[PDB]
């Protein structure tokens, strides 16, 4: 199976400085044949919904703030917060969708205020 | 009263008659296909972009990098992919890892021998400018072409225990260079082998010097092995030239269903049950004559142009008492009747279905690929694999006519068990708009009290 | 104005059966596939099952195989998730999830979650 | 010889499936037949009586 993996899972960023979650992949969820990187990235506060963020990797959803900003390619990923806000406070996850039988979502960092 | 009518011009098949118009009749055959090169359930497929399967397992420069492959349905090759091998060779055994490779949907890339680890030979220096990466002379990435160091190439005793429970797949090579000081050149030795060895394997390969011609600018030759290595079992090398080594095996992971897809075409963003090298298929009928070697839940290939199952009546029929086929009716199919005619609509849905249950026993082609001395067996592949699409396509073709030529005999026979019904329930040649309901009520009941209605037969022996 | 408010949630047996409920609203219901995210309490989202918009390509987790059961009305705007033989494992909020492409199947849309839970 | 191998078992298995298809299809109609013999005859039967 297809299993993705976080590095850091309590981010401690103070506020308005860069946050940075890593999001590796056991298999490469980059496909050749359209250069398109299947993944996800959520933001679920306590008590909440989860709030999709990034998807394809890259794209952000419509609504999103701008200081989120996806990257990376293959099996290793990264979510940038440009600067932390007191919103910003919620269990981020990563989720591919290479494997569409098998859709697995990341372990889960939250960014807490210093 | 009649047998229902239609203009559909919808034409069917039979063994006494070859075009026969039907009012209802459906289709049990695609000749549709998306034309793109589609997922199966979900997973994504290996799609080898301009590159061949040995290009991918040995890790060809010019194809793509091809980093943590995920899990695949299938492998699509092209028909001739221009990223052969780069150096030039042959891939022993090509085929039959191909087959292997049919057998499974996943691999993990492991590392037998770090690159580091050859403390005595030049692993670096080992590159052609047949096999460029990013613009600067390369090779292939998972194996290592091994070249002396300081004049001289010590044997290499390397083993590797398959330690993974999994099984394990180790590619390396020989170099069969141009000439002697070619040897020299890269290999101070001038009598070498590669002496390899497992449970179920021996073998040595002395390099066969020959003057050979040019391909991809370069002459000299590169044969490439491959061995499954089982659980717990040690791959032990002993070379003294020639030796392009392993640096990566290749775990299988999961042992599934797959293929290797001769297809040329792009992958388009789709999921579908079935796919083919020219598309995909997305109904749940039980044939299809686009190319015989699909995968996944699919119809079972039949290669006929026109395949159309016969749901209808044929357009006594137009004999005394019934006026014909007159179009005006239009609920039931036979005569206006629920008792015939709700049960008739019930059967089409089994009748189509009954074709999926029958031949489901169809011959299932598979995807066997053959090298250039194998001619023979390819041959004998192709008119077992075609002479078996003859064989069910002609079953499928007989079962259609024979289900056809059935069922307007089942719409013949019951047109005339009505009439026959309708001919002793009125007990009279008397053909008999005013009377409606009064005349007709006591025919579609069922019930005709023909002593009520002896007026009428007093004034049949009266007209007599 | 787009929502997805679950529904049949509650107290459940070890081996009983529940069957979930996610109207929808606020969009075409019979174009975007559907999926199920559980998260129990003081652990990640685990996707459950999927269904596309036809109802012709269904998916389950390996935990969840044979054991749910996906299935949608599109008339009604409605999707569904049976439950069958349920283990402790299964104490948790049930989200309902819509993917807007219909291959891709990243979630946009999330509903409120009906906290489902096993146990004596 | 894994190949040949499994040309000979779909060749094989291809085979059975054509001639488990003919024998079944053969006793379907064979049991098509037999009925539609004993229904024509007893008709046979009510039409000498008739
Ligand atoms: C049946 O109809 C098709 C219609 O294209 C025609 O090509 C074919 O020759 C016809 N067969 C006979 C026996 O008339
Ligand atoms: C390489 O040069 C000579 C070759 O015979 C050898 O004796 C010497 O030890 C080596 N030294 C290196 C690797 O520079
Ligand atoms: C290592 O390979 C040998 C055969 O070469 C086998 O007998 C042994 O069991 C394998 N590994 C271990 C340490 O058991």
């Amino acid at each position: 199976d297809i299993v993705m993996t976080q590095s850091p899972d309590s981010l401690a960023v103070s506020l308005g400085e860069r946050a940075t979650i890593n999001c590796k992949s056991s298999q490469s969820v980059l496909y050749s044949s359209n250069n398109k990187n299947y993944l996800a990235w959520y933001q679920q506060k306590p008590g909440q919904p989860p709030k999709l963020l990034i998807y394809w990797a890259s794209t952000r959803e419509s609504g999103v703030p701008d200081r989120f900003s996806g990257s990376g390619s293959g099996t290793d990923f990264t979510l940038t917060i440009s600067s932390l806000q007191a919103e910003d406070v919620a269990v981020y996850y990563c989720q591919q969708y290479y494997s569409t039988p098998a859709l697995t979502f990341g372990g889960g960092t939250k960014v807490e205020i210093k | 009263i009649g047998y229902h009518a239609n203009n559909s011009t919808e034409q069917v098949d039979t063994i006494m008659e070859k075009n026969v118009t039907v009012t209802h009749a459906q289709d049990i055959l695609e000749k549709k296909h998306n034309g793109k090169l589609c997922d199966l359930d979900g997973v994504k497929p290996l799609i080898l972009r301009d590159c061949s399967v040995a290009g991918w397992l040995l890790g060809n420069p010019m194809c793509d990098e091809f980093i943590n492959v995920p899990e695949w349905s299938y492998i699509v090759e092209k028909a001739n992919p221009v990223n052969d091998l780069c150096f030039p060779g042959d891939f022993n055994d090509y085929e039959e890892l191909k087959h292997l490779l049919s057998r499974i949907n996943h691999f993990e890339k492991i590392q037998i021998i770090p690159k580091s680890s050859w403390s005595s030979h030049e692993a670096s220096l080992g590159v052609s400018s047949a096999c460029p990466y990013q613009g600067k002379s390369s090779f292939f990435r998972n194996v290592v072409w091994l070249i002396k160091k300081n004049s001289t190439y010590p044997t290499i005793k390397r083993s590797y225990n398959n330690t993974n429970q999994e099984d394990l797949l180790v590619l390396w090579g020989i170099h069969h260079p141009n000439d002697a000081a070619e040897q020299t050149k890269l290999y101070q030795n001038p009598t070498t082998y590669i002496s390899v060895g497992t449970s179920t394997l021996n073998q040595r390969l002395v390099p066969r010097i020959a003057t050979r011609s040019k391909v991809n600018g370069q002459s000299g030759r590169m044969e490439f092995f491959w061995t499954i290595l089982k659980p717990n079992d040690a791959i032990n090398f002993e070379s003294n030239g020639n030796f392009i080594a392993p640096e990566y095996a290749y775990k299988i992971v999961k042992k599934g269903d797959s293929t290797i897809m001769k297809s040329e075409l792009e992958y388009g963003n789709c999921n579908t049950k079935c796919q083919t090298p020219m598309g995909a298929i997305n109904s749940s009928m039980p044939f299809h004559n686009i190319h015989p070697l699909t995968i996944g839940e699919c119809p079972k290939y039949v290669k006929s142009n026109r395949l159309v199952l016969a749901t209808g009546l044929r357009n006594g029929a137009i004999a005394g008492f019934i006026e014909g086929g007159w179009q005006g009716m239009v609920d039931g199919w036979y005569g206006a009747d629920k008792e015939s005619t709700q049960k008739a609509i019930d059967g089409v849905t089994n009748k189509v279905n009954s074709i999926i249950d029958k031949m489901n026993t169809q011959f299932e082609a598979v995807g066997r690929e053959f090298n250039n001395l194998e001619r023979r067996i390819e041959n004998l592949n192709k008119k077992m694999e075609d002479g078996f699409l003859d064989v069910w396509t002609y079953n499928a073709e007989l079962l259609v006519l024979m289900e056809n030529e059935r069922t307007l005999d089942f719409h013949d026979s019951n047109v005339k068990n009505l009439y026959d019904k309708v001919r002793l329930q009125l007990r009279d040649n008397a053909k008999e708009h005013k009377c409606d309901n009064e005349c007709m009520e006591s025919v579609r009941n069922g019930t005709y009290d023909y002593p009520q209605y002896s007026e009428e037969a007093r004034l049949k022996r009266e007209e007599i | 104005e787009v929502q997805l408010v679950e529904s049949g949630g509650g107290l459940v047996k070890p081996g009983g059966s529940l069957r979930l409920s996610c109207a929808a609203s606020g969009f075409t219901f019979s174009s975007y596939s559907m999926n199920w995210v559980r998260q129990a309490p003081g652990k990640g989202l685990e996707w459950v099952s999927s269904i596309s918009s036809s109802s012709s390509y269904i998916y389950y987790a390996d935990s969840v195989k044979g054991r749910f059961t996906i299935s949608r009305d599109n008339a009604k705007n409605s999707l569904y998730l049976q439950m069958n033989s349920l283990r402790a494992e299964d104490t948790a909020v049930y989200y309902c999830a819509r993917a807007p492409a219909a291959i891709s199947y990243y979630m946009d849309v999330w509903g409120k979650g009906t906290t489902v839970t096993v146990s004596g």
